[PDB]
């Protein structure tokens, strides 16, 4: 989410099962970049 | 040449120079105020 921060849950699944979770924050800090779009690193 | 010059000239320090011509060693300390996170803090003052 956007200043930018980010908060996750990493679970085992067996295409997303029906349920809910809350995430835990992960990252959370400003840098002054416009984040308007995004791409994955592979 | 004549009035033309490199722009740059060495200082010839010596141990023998008065001290308004001994080297110094400056280091100036530029804080910033940016829309970063403060990340430079002095230390907590805490107590029992």
């Amino acid at each position: 989410k956007n200043y930018f921060k980010i908060y996750s849950k990493h679970t085992p699944i067996n295409d997303l099962p029906q349920g809910f979770s809350a995430l835990e924050p992960l990252v959370d800090l400003p840098i002054g970049i416009n984040i308007t779009r995004f791409q994955t690193l592979l | 040449g004549f009035n033309c010059y490199f722009p740059l000239q060495s200082y010839g320090f010596q141990p023998t120079n008065g001290v308004g011509y001994q080297p110094y060693r400056v280091v100036v300390l530029s804080f910033e105020l940016l829309h970063a996170p403060a990340t430079v803090c002095g230390p907590k003052k805490s107590t029992n």
